[PDB]
């Protein structure tokens, strides 16, 4: 069957496996309409979103059986309000709910559970997001650096302070909270399960072993 | 996301060509264009597009322009190796020639050609899938450099002012020339501070130390050493060409890199590698000066902002370690409260880690207050001199051509705006620079 | 008796593996 390709796709799909540029081409256009949903109704048109998303996979690799089998759902329930029947999770006391998932056949199907679905779907809006919000972040310093009218000169210290360089301290900021986020949460969790699973492969005995790992990882990710 | 490399004069096209080579072995692809991985698979864990076209029958060449004024450089290149670059791409002067190592000199080929140069650029990047930021090597004082590197600044402002500019400095004169190369240096730097967005400065002191330690032959400075620095200037895309996920491109890595732009050089640290250990060590190995590009008497400078890379048998509980000199060590942005920012793993796959092997290597790059050892050298030296008149009016070409008041003019205010790259890299580290920012307001 | 804890390292591990078991039971249950 080839597990090991099939689960570095899986790993590719939902954790962001050196996916790097994957992401970024995701956002890549469908940003223009993501910042539409949460300020729609349900009657929204997702329809081009999962069109753009269609035409990348009809322009697909034919191997990567798992992208060809991924699919796009929306939810009306964005992260914080599914997220609210954890018990680890608290409510609030609403942006993103594009959800991911595919379908599985059975050799595969019995171990890639409904269970480990539910957890790489849940895993990887929390990654979309994190990054969708950290490239806003980043095109805005682009924008910041490139547009005229950031780039004014002579008019007072009062400015030069108060736009200028108040805009760039607090970008600075949030650029520095958000991207050490994202480098923790790669770093020291998807990269050490992803490793974990790695590791799991040098023959390894028992089948069963390898299922308790993946489920395994996916909880050390969700209890983070 | 595409990159297209322009490669000035010598110090664009050699390193260009040992780092074409150096990607060539790290991919696989060829130093011929001609893919050296075997055809049992179709399947791959790297990403050569955006650096390397594929051609119909699966060939490569790199994405890249070699510079108009010194066809007998470019073709050195497009001579040695061929197969992996692609000549029909090139734009060559429009007389044929180079007058003289100056601003005045390229700038003008630059100017009056414009078009032609852009029309090749324009051409190429056509032919590609989301053309990311352009890539500029060049030896700020040289012809091609303070001249076309300069006037490609200029010209890629106005033809693609969508796109980012990133740019890579090397050291200026390191005789006395400079009493000549700090005019064209200034001039350089003009244009360089007004329209690049990021940049980076790699010293000679480093090309040479690390040659008299690492080749047998220690005699070696500028060339050869072009190696040493191709393996430095490949952290630079080492995520995106093994791809990773942390920081995968440019408007994703520049926003972390340098905040402010105006000071848009980075000062490097590299372990030099063939072509020690831990994760621990090797990011604490690079706050060690001598490991430095940019080499100086200042080991207690202040820093806006620390970045690294680390590519082998990463350990993170190592790095966590590793933290306690983040610390203890760098001297707090009292001014904007920056941090360090990291990423890793990505070891070429055709050039693995080997048996027995923990080694890691990576780079460490930061913003920097006390760079201003690699710049001042020509501020504080070419206006000494020329203010007892120009010692370049030998390069009366173009814009020095038409006025002797265009040649003192030129040279004192590009003077100017090279001040206050001096006057931002002190005012930046000044508490009270910022402070005032958001307490008045 | 010394009215002591009993030790650190297991109430830490009990701990740790009942929240996983909370997560996951916030899930077994439905699925
Ligand atoms: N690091 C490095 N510096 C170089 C190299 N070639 C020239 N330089 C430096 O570049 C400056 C002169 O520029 P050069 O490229 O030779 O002139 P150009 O051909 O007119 O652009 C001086 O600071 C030289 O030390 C090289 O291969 N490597």
């Amino acid at each position: 069957y080839d597990l090991i390709n099939v689960l570095k796709h899986l790993q590719q799909i939902f954790l962001g496996y050196q996916s790097g540029h994957n992401v970024l081409k995701f956002l890549t256009k469908n940003m223009g309409e993501l910042t539409k949903h949460y300020r729609n109704d349900n009657n929204a048109n997702y329809d081009k979103l999962l069109q753009n998303f269609e035409l990348e996979r009809q322009s697909e690799n034919p191997n990567n059986l798992m992208r060809q089998l991924l699919m796009i759902q929306f939810d009306t329930e964005t992260l914080p309000q599914v997220l609210s029947h954890y018990l680890q999770i608290y409510p609030e006391v609403a942006i993103y709910h594009l959800k991911f998932d595919i379908n599985i056949p059975y050799p595969l199907n019995i171990i890639i559970s409904r269970t480990c679905m539910i957890k790489y779907q849940i895993i990887l809006r929390y990654q979309l997001v994190l990054q969708y919000h950290s490239r806003l972040l980043d095109e805005t310093w682009m924008d910041l650096n490139k547009t005229p009218s950031w780039k004014y000169r002579g008019y007072s210290h009062t400015v030069k302070r108060r736009i200028v360089r108040a805009t760039r301290v607090l970008h600075a900021k949030m650029n520095h909270f958000i991207k050490t986020i994202m480098e923790y949460f790669n770093q020291n969790v998807i990269d050490k399960e992803v490793y974990s699973l790695e590791k799991c492969y040098r023959n390894p005995t028992l089948a069963v072993a390898i299922q308790n790992e993946l489920e395994g990882g996916l909880t050390n990710i969700m209890t983070n | 996301g595409e990159i297209i490399t322009l490669q000035a004069g010598q110090c664009g096209n050699h390193v260009g060509k040992f780092l074409w080579s150096q990607l060539a072995k790290e991919h696989a692809i060829g130093t011929d264009g001609l893919s050296q991985l075997p055809d049992s698979s179709t399947e791959r864990d790297d990403d050569t597009k955006p650096f390397f076209r594929e051609n119909s029958r699966n060939k490569f060449t790199p994405r890249a322009i070699m510079m108009d004024s010194e066809p007998s450089v470019i073709a050195d290149v497009e001579n040695t190796f061929r197969g992996f670059f692609d000549p029909r791409n090139t734009w060559v002067a429009s007389d044929g020639a180079s007058a003289g190592n100056s601003w005045a000199n390229g700038y003008d080929i630059g100017t009056r050609n414009q078009d032609d140069i852009l029309n090749k650029i324009d051409k190429e990047i056509d032919s590609t899938d989301n053309f990311e930021g352009f890539q500029l090597l060049h030896s700020v004082a040289g012809g091609t450099g303070s001249g076309l590197g300069s006037n490609l600044l200029e010209a890629l402002c106005d033809r693609y002012p969508k796109k980012i500019l990133t740019t890579y400095s090397v050291f200026p004169a390191r005789s006395s020339e400079v009493v000549v190369q700090s005019y064209n240096t200034i001039l350089a730097l003009r244009r360089l501070i007004e329209d690049s967005d990021a940049t980076v400065v790699f010293d000679n002191a480093s090309l040479l130390n690390i040659s008299g330690k690492v080749f047998r032959n220690p005699n070696i400075d500028l060339q050869h050493t072009n190696q040493l620095i191709s393996t430095i200037i490949s952290s630079v895309t080492n995520s995106i060409r093994f791809p990773s996920y942390m920081y995968s491109s440019m408007s994703s890595i520049y926003s972390t890199l340098i905040p402010s732009p105006e000071l848009h050089f980075l000062s490097p640290s590299f372990t030099p590698f063939t072509s020690g250990h831990s994760s621990y060590d090797v990011m604490l190995d690079l706050l060690d000066p001598s490991n430095s590009l940019v080499s100086t008497a200042m080991n207690n400078p202040t820093y806006f902002n620390v970045y690294n890379t680390i590519i082998g048998n990463v350990e993170p509980r190592q790095i966590s370690r590793a933290m306690t000199k983040l610390q203890q060590r760098i001297k707090f942005p009292s001014w904007s409260s920056s941090a360090m920012h990291v990423n890793i793993g990505r070891r070429s796959p055709y050039l693995p880690l080997q048996p027995n092997e923990n080694e890691v290597s990576g780079m460490m790059l930061s913003n920097m207050s006390t760079v201003v050892n690699v710049f001042e050298n020509a501020c504080n030296t070419f206006d000494k001199v020329f203010a007892k008149g120009a010692f370049l009016n030998n390069y009366n070409v173009g814009d020095l051509f038409q006025s002797m008041q265009n040649v003192q003019d030129e040279f004192a205010e590009s003077r100017e705006v090279v001040q206050s790259l001096m006057e931002d890299y002190v005012a930046a580290e000044q508490d009270s620079y910022l402070d005032d920012v958001l307490v008045d307001d | 008796d010394v009215p002591m804890s009993q030790p650190l390292k297991e109430q830490e591990v009990r701990e740790h593996q009942m929240k996983k078991e909370r997560f996951d039971r916030a899930l077994e249950s439905k699925l």
